């Protein structure tokens, strides 16, 4: 089981490696864009771009199970030390709202590029069947081209020391004690 | 002719040591008789512990899934995610016969992603860390210690014999005392020239004041004096001490504005591809090297000037 | 000139990396990526020293934001709101939440180092500790002995039936209310002390005498330790604190013999060579033929190493009885034959343009003697105020009541006082060479004598063995001794000058071997100004 | 010429000790008053007791809960007491003692009341030895420091001048002060310190401000073993020049022996000479100027230069001799009020110090409860018997 | 002084068994010889420190350390 | 306290260990270095009394007492090791020995 | 830079690694990488 990854995809994940560990700085959670909507602009030009031989219930099944899985998988292989404490505290947000919180609606796609990552670990250590392994593997694929045909529009580099959006914040100092210390 | 035997006193010892003035004279009769680890193997790092009565693992406050406050900690025992799939349930009743289909039997037909879903609740929450197959397309990128990024941007730590035991007039320091030997490289034995001020200004040992500190760059091996580029003192603990003369990793163009933080470079495999082609107006945005997907062109010093001159003919009318 | 920019740039620059690498900050700039600002920056560093260069580059291109360093990265908004409740209007206008620095950020996760102290510093730290915390517990003590002596003051006047019934909050009556609590904690033990707490707290005039009883019996025990401790702490400090003052002086034992070799002195000599050579290339061809220059203003100075040269030949027993001689009388001749003095005129009692070309030993032995004529100019040139400063020096009258003042050196004759510190210093480096000063008492000695400020003769001894050595070479080598014989056959004081210097130049190279280094050591009569040219392999080039 | 002084003393300030073996230590503070009343110069200044602070006074530029946590802090109970611990970054750098909030709270009362005695005209020097706090952050404490009471006093002073300068003199450099007045204009920010490896790691050429406080915030990093005469050169022209761009209403200054030539983790070379002309200097413009101290690890140099500093603002040359006190075996050998300078390397160039001067002028040459709030209420105490 | 229990570094332990004819010396030898060495030092030291308290003296003489191997049955020639 | 922080000869094992045996058997030198020992003998001496000097052929005398007490240790270790069907000796091997010997 | 960069077969090149001193040349020929000779031509045919 080997699955293939483009290097825009890579160097992002490498950069956002260097802005939590390095550089200290974790992802702006309060975004524009995120997983659920991610994945409905996916679904959606994928089916208005090619015809329909039966794929679309595929497709919509691909997206239903990447969402629980990105639903239930965001506190388990995702989720940085630095980024707990952040998590924490929307969840204490959460649960004086009396609201339960679903990470589709806040995360950004770089996570969801963690776990594209971390997939292949994930189907090398389950007992899978092997054409429902080499579907995933296409669909992967499919979605990696499609994120890659707008790398532009979805992932831009900017800085948050100037601006407003950079689709990431700057850790104050109280917040790295807390997250890498205790 | 210090005295600390008879001088010493009784009542008080060596300071910042207790003795027995506070235990034995004491009395005040005025109230007239009225498995587990160290290591954290979550996030592979250090801090506040806690871990399980019948689970050698130990976990952090935050690496949890759900994320617990100390001053709101659970009380009894407590049980990480596969301790409750393994010592609890789904493993000593209801054992594990067919339940794993019964999870696409129930979930609605999400089996591409129902084993995963069900693997999940057997598995320990953890902090994210890069694969290996990601890791080795950047060659000059590594892991640390703890798991942080480490890219040749930053310098290897100095070692305790450099740092502590490195005797008095050294102190890993060359401001003090008179250090010659900065001054000489042991690859040549030659004078190390410095690039703005062509001095090495080792000066004399009559006269101590005459010697400009200089340093070596890490990249190019460059010499530079401490007071020509603005800077106090030398560059020992953390990043490697890069000249202000290589390429920068973020620049900014303002006009919002574009950071373009670099390439970070690639490996001699097959990802690394090269096509030279055209030399004027190529709008290659840089990433280029000097020879006498991330595209990549050999471009060289007589390309380099045409453009310049081209761009900057271009823009005099403005 | 812009076709022959690109190698003249080529040629100045040098290596091929730092090219290669100016070429790619070059056509980043040109592929509208960097702006003007950063690409003077670039120049500055890359082009700086070339003022033609950079002044055509400014006029030729057409030169006429924030900075956002790299400390003080901005906040989100979110961590911004905050209730901080003691903030007005003015506060929020002049206050910025969105900027927040971090130590840890600067050392990029790598810590940092302290300044490196030396031992003495260490025991100088450890004794102010110890001091501290002695006093600090006996005022402390003090502090809630006035406090329990005002309470016991306002019980000495009332009656018993207020007295049984004295409820007081926290603080017994005054503007803190934990210095007692920490003086009745550490007297008494953790568990006992809460609770002899509370019932000083709740139930005075009881258990309140008592306390303060206890209290002042401890004060008066701690004044007496501090007081049979402080003798100690001073006659160790006064050994301590002088030797933690000095940091190039404790490493200048090793330091001098390290740095005062043959290879470090022609390291130092070729830098300034190559410096002036390379610095001359970039501005003007013709070069100058003065480095490293030496001023003598004082005459006696000579007439001081003469001194320690003749007790140091007294002193050795590693040489013979006429090579003793002979040393002695080469020593002080070479001193009467180059610097124009017709002989010494401290030879009774009270004392037990012309251009040199010279091999290597001759100048390791000249650079040491000018090394210890410039340690006796700094000695020199502040000893009429040092000798002021120690003839009036006003010793405090209350600390030779309480015999505080440091007798440690006025035992044995070390002290200053009363006499001239150039001469007393003399005759102490003639006793330190003989062997018989303890050679720690006299770095003391140094040490309060000159406030550290003489640390450069705490080595006088080894640098007068190393010109002692030195000058025994200047017999022994047959090519020193036919130099020196060579320059007697040249020293005539007659103007000829500028017409056989060439033919000792001549013979000098056929005299010396290649690997041998060639030296100009040209002395002026006039001002006695002295200047040496290092000319090593520019004459067998030809 | 002739200015009044109002000095700030607390008998309780110097009674909390922070641990074994620390560099930060209140207790030099007693035998640096010890040392004025002993030179009998209470007879030319006004003197005045300061009352701590309390919770929403000092709230004023830390958060609610950072007071809150300094209130309660305690050590007997530090062993549950770890989350805000870290975050308040107290107890890993910054260890527990008994009366942290009585010392902060002194501090802070001490600070806002020269910043008050400033401002109503009483005095034209206040001098705070009790409190010289720069290293505290908004809600972070480093450098053994927890309350930035120099914010509070330079906001007090901008209740009623429109412009304050900080001036810092001594090693390990406030960022919290520069942190706190980094976007503002009205606040110019000047200090002297190392920089390279330096605990507080802080302030470059670069480091002038952004937003409306570009180029207010002056940094001038240093190097090891820097004598008196190169101090006065870094000093005072930059000094004037600052004077004379930015024309502040209000100084604070901070003074203090850590860039003494005897120091623990000092890198300095200044003697009491060098270290109290630069005071006479700033002292010699005539306009008001706020005096705090915290800085010193070293304490027998620290009390004889702080003598040195009020006896230089009392308009009067101390004599080299020392009379009695009760503190009086913790000085040298030679017991005279001067503090002997080093003979270690000065390696601090003039071509790099001129580089920085010329970097600092292209910099400058664009700058032409709530109750008893406002302070002016202190407590006489008249009756100090420190003389021996 | 400290950390001094390092000195005898591994390689030492491994000709030492060399010269004891051991073919294969396992890695957790070390720390044991090392253990054993402190135990035999801590023993013979302080028999040499009480004889040389003894006869008042402030230095230790190799007689002594003769005397306190000779003592435990582990007498030493040639000094 | 103010801080932030072709091919190789590839010989087998055992052949050259038997050639270091026979090496060492017959020689004569130290084995273990002079300072490193000198250095654990102060500091093992500093712990039973403070300001103790010991002279160069005091050390000697230790050192070579050591040595050969350790090497005794070793080969009665190894004599166990084929004793009980081995050639790698093990700690257990060393405390067997020493609760033979009686120490 | 990098962890694998030789002229010759790559030996973790950061001179014959692995091997003593007297084996070291410096001529200059044309250089083929060749990912070490198909990795000694897959181990000799897998040892033949
Ligand atoms: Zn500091």
């Amino acid at each position: 089981i080997s699955l293939q990854i483009p290097i825009k995809l890579k160097s992002v994940l490498v950069d956002d490696w260097e802005y939590v560990t390095k550089d200290k700085k974790i992802c702006r959670l309060p975004a524009d864009v995120t997983v659920e909507m991610v994945l409905n602009k996916y679904e959606h030009e994928v089916s208005q771009e090619l015809e329909s031989p039966g794929s679309q219930s595929q497709l919509s099944e691909y997206c239903a199970g990447l969402k629980l899985y990105f639903d239930k998988c965001l506190g388990n292989m995702l989720l940085y030390r630095l980024e707990r404490l952040q998590y924490d505290e929307l969840l204490k947000k959460s649960s004086k709202d009396q609201k339960p919180l679903v990470p589709i609606r806040i995360y950004g796609a770089i996570h969801l590029l963690r776990l594209i990552s971390v997939l292949p670990e994930l189907i090398s250590s389950t007992t899978m069947d092997l054409q429902s392994c080499q579907l995933l593997i296409k669909q992967t694929e499919d979605f990696l081209v499609w994120l890659l045909m707008h790398v532009d529009e979805y992932f831009n580099d900017k800085d948050p020391n100037r601006s407003d959006d950079a689709l990431y914040v700057n850790t104050s100092s109280q917040y790295e004690g807390v997250a890498l210390g205790m | 002719k210090k005295r600390p035997k008879r001088l010493s006193s009784q009542n008080v010892n060596y300071d910042l040591k207790r003795r027995k003035i506070i235990t034995s004279e004491g009395i005040e009769r005025s109230f007239k008789n009225e498995e587990n680890e160290d290591f954290c193997s979550a996030c592979n790092q250090s801090g506040s512990f806690l871990c399980c009565d019948t689970c050698p693992k130990s976990f952090h406050f935050l690496c949890l899934d759900p994320p617990i406050d100390p001053n709101n900690l659970p009380k009894g025992d407590w049980h990480c995610n596969e301790c409750k799939f393994k010592i609890f349930i789904n493993n000593s009743m209801a054992t594990l016969k067919k339940i794993e289909s019964n999870f696409i039997k129930q979930n609605n037909n999400v089996k591409i992603f129902a084993k995963l879903l069900f693997n999940i609740d057997s598995h320990n929450p953890k902090q994210f860390q890069l694969p290996n197959y990601i890791k080795e397309t950047f060659p000059a990128v590594k892991t640390g210690s703890r798991g942080q990024y480490s890219d040749e941007n930053d310098k290897i730590p100095l070692t305790d014999r450099q740092l502590f035991n490195t005797s008095y007039g050294q102190s890993i320091t060359k401001l003090d005392s008179y250090n010659p030997d900065t001054h000489i490289d042991s690859n040549s034995g030659k004078f190390l020239i410095c690039y703005k001020c062509n001095q090495t200004r080792l000066g004399s040992w009559s006269h101590p004041e005459n010697s400009r500190l200089i340093m070596t760059c890490d990249y190019c091996q460059t010499p530079w004096h401490l007071d020509c580029v603005p800077r106090a003192s030398f560059k020992n603990l953390g990043s490697k001490w890069k000249c202000p003369l290589h390429s920068p990793t973020k620049v900014y163009k303002k006009i919002n504005y574009k950071v373009w933080k670099k390439q970070r470079l690639i490996n001699k495999k097959n990802q690394l591809y090269y096509e030279p082609l055209q030399k004027i107006g190529y709008q290659n945005n840089g990433n280029i090297q000097i020879i006498p997907d991330f595209k990549i062109t050999q471009i060289d010093e007589n390309s380099i000037k045409y453009d310049f001159f081209d761009k900057i003919y271009k823009s005099k009318m403005v | 000139e812009e076709v022959t920019f690109f190698e003249k740039a080529k040629r100045y620059i040098g290596n091929k990396h730092l090219y290669t690498e100016f070429l790619k900050i070059l056509n980043l700039y040109s592929q509208d990526i960097l702006d003007l600002d950063d690409l003077v920056e670039k120049v500055d560093f890359y082009l700086g020293s070339n003022k033609e260069l950079f002044t055509w580059f400014k006029n030729f291109v057409g030169y006429q934001c924030e900075a956002f360093g790299p400390s003080y990265k901005r906040l989100p908004k979110s961590d911004t709101f905050m209730p901080c409740s003691g903030r007005d209007d003015m506060c929020w206008e002049v206050l910025n939440d969105e900027w927040v620095g971090h130590p840890v950020w600067a050392s990029e996760d790598s810590g940092f180092i302290a300044h490196r102290k030396n031992q003495y510093e260490e025991t100088l730290f450890k004794i102010e500790e110890e001091r501290h915390e002695y006093d600090f517990y006996i005022e402390s003590n003090l502090r809630t002995i006035q406090c329990l002596e005002t309470i016991v003051n306002k019980i000495e006047n009332m009656t018993e039936n207020e007295k049984a019934n004295f409820k007081l909050p926290p603080g017994l009556g005054h503007t803190s209310m934990t210095i007692y609590k920490k003086v009745i904690r550490k007297v008494y033990d953790k568990e006992r002390g809460f609770e002899i707490i509370d019932a000083l707290h709740e139930h005075p005039a009881v258990t309140a005498p008592v306390v303060l009883k206890r209290l002042k019996q401890k004060d008066e025990e701690w004044r007496r330790a501090q007081r049979e401790w402080n003798k100690v702490w001073r006659e160790l400090e006064q050994k301590v604190f002088f030797k933690s003052l000095d940091h190039l002086g404790l490493t200048f034992k090793q330091a001098d013999k390290k740095l005062l070799t043959t290879k470090q002195l022609i390291s130092e000599i070729s830098s300034i060579k190559v410096d002036q050579t390379n610095k001359k290339i970039h501005w003007l061809t013709p070069k100058p033929k003065s480095q490293l220059d030496f001023d003598f203003p004082d005459k006696n100075i000579f007439y001081d190493i003469l001194c320690l040269a003749d007790t140091f030949i007294t002193h050795t027993t590693a040489y013979s009885n006429p090579d003793k001689e002979r040393l002695k009388d080469l020593l002080k001749y070479f001193i009467s034959l180059f610097f124009s003095i017709s002989f010494e005129k401290i030879e009774e009692s009270l004392y037990s343009i012309f251009n040199l070309f010279a091999n290597t030993n001759i100048y390791i032995f000249f650079r040491h003697w000018t090394t210890i004529y410039e340690r006796l100019l700094e000695i020199k040139q502040m000893n009429e105020r040092v000798t002021k400063e120690i003839n009036t020096r006003s010793t405090v009258t209350f600390a030779k009541d309480l015999d505080l003042l440091s007798s440690q050196l006025s035992e044995m004759g070390l002290d200053f006082v009363g006499e001239d510190a150039y001469k007393q210093v003399l005759r102490l480096s003639r006793r330190l060479i003989n062997g018989d000063l303890e050679h720690q008492w006299f770095e003391e000695s140094l040490r309060q004598a000159y406030n550290n400020k003489a640390f450069k003769l705490y080595t006088i001894d080894k640098v007068t063995q190393s010109l002692v050595k030195h000058a025994h070479t200047l017999m022994t080598d047959a090519k020193t001794a036919e130099i020196m014989a060579l320059f007697v056959k040249d020293r005539n004081a007659s103007t000829t000058s500028a017409k056989d210097q060439i033919i000792y130049r001549l013979q000098v190279r056929s005299h010396m071997s290649n690997t041998e280094n060639m030296f100009r050591i040209e002395f002026d009569k006039r001002t006695l100004h002295v200047s040496i040219q290092y000319i090593a392999l520019d004459d067998l080039t030809l | 010429d002739k200015r009044r002084v109002a000095y700030f003393y607390d008998a309780d300030v110097g009674n909390y000790a922070y641990g074994a073996g620390h560099p930060m230590k209140p207790h030099r503070i007693r035998m640096a008053h010890s040392l004025i009343m002993n030179y009998g110069l209470y007879k030319k200044m006004e003197i005045y007791r300061a009352k701590p602070a309390t919770k929403q006074e000092m709230c004023q530029f830390h958060t609610d809960e950072y007071i809150d946590f300094l209130s309660r802090v305690t050590p007997d109970n530090l062993e549950m007491f770890k989350r805000e611990s870290v975050k308040f970054n107290v107890g890993d750098d910054c260890p527990v003692f008994d009366g942290l909030y009585e010392y902060c709270s002194i501090s802070g009362g001490g600070s806002m009341e020269g910043a008050a005695r400033l401002n109503r005209g009483k005095c034209d020097v206040a001098v705070n030895y009790a409190g010289g706090l720069h290293h505290a952050k908004k809600s972070e404490a480093s450098g053994f420091c927890y309350l930035n009471d120099i914010v509070l006093g330079i906001i007090e002073l901008l209740r009623y001048h429109p412009r304050v300068l900080y001036i810092d003199i001594d090693v390990h450099h406030g960022d919290g002060v520069e942190e706190a007045f980094y976007t503002t204009d009205r606040v110019m920010t000047c200090s002297f310190h190392k920089y390279g490896e330096f605990f507080p790691g802080t302030g470059e050429l670069r480091d002038i401000g952004v937003g409306a406080g570009k180029n207010y915030a002056v940094n001038v990093p240093l190097r090891d073993g820097i004598d008196d005469a190169t101090y006065r050169s870094v000093f005072e022209p930059v000094i004037k020049k600052i004077m004379e761009w930015y024309q502040p209403s209000a100084v604070v200054l901070q003074c203090g022996g850590d860039s003494l030539s005897g120091d623990r983790l000092g890198c300095f070379n200044l003697s009491m000479e060098g270290h109290a002309n630069c005071v006479n200097y700033v002292k010699s413009f005539g306009i008001p100027m706020m005096v705090v101290g915290g800085g010193g690890y070293t304490m027998r140099n620290v009390a004889r230069t702080w003598c040195f500093e009020t006896g230089l603002l009392n308009n009067v040359v101390l004599d080299k001799d020392l009379p009695y006190n009760e503190y009086y075996e913790y000085y040298g050998p030679d017991y005279k009020l001067s503090v002997r300078p080093s003979n270690m390397f000065n390696v601090n160039t003039p071509e790099y110090l001129d580089k920085v001067m010329t970097n600092i002028f292209a910099n400058l040459e664009n700058t032409k409860v709530e109750e008893d709030s406002a302070e002016a209420k202190d407590t006489k105490g008249g009756s100090q018997y420190a003389r021996d | 002084l400290r950390d001094n229990i390092q000195g005898i570094t591994k390689p030492a332990i491994r000709r030492l068994a060399r010269r004891g004819g051991v073919k294969r010396i396992s890695g957790l030898i070390y720390e044991e010889t090392r253990g054993v060495l402190k135990v035999f030092l801590e023993n013979v030291i302080r028999d040499a420190v009480t004889y040389t308290e003894h006869a008042k003296r402030k230095t230790v003489t190799a007689m002594d350390v003769v005397y306190a191997l000779k003592r435990q049955g582990r007498t030493l020639y040639g000094f | 306290r103010q801080s932030t922080g072709k091919k190789p000869h590839r010989y087998r094992p055992g052949t050259v260990a038997l050639r270091e045996i026979r090496r060492y058997q017959k020689s004569t030198e130290l084995l273990i270095r002079k300072l490193p020992f000198q250095r654990l003998v102060r500091e093992i001496a500093q712990d039973f009394k403070t300001d103790l000097r010991f002279q160069s052929s005091a050390v000697m005398a230790l050192q070579e007492a050591s040595e050969a007490y350790l090497v005794a240790l070793f080969e009665d270790t190894n004599l166990a090791a084929i004793h009980a069907k081995r050639v790698t000796i093990m700690p257990k091997d060393i405390q067997l020995a020493r609760r033979i010997r009686g120490e | 830079g990098g962890r694998c960069l030789a002229f010759h077969g790559p030996l973790m090149y950061e001179h014959y690694q692995g091997w003593k001193s007297s084996w070291d040349e410096w001529v200059g020929y044309d250089r083929i990488r060749a990912y070490n000779e198909e990795n000694i031509a897959m181990k000799k045919r897998l040892a033949n």
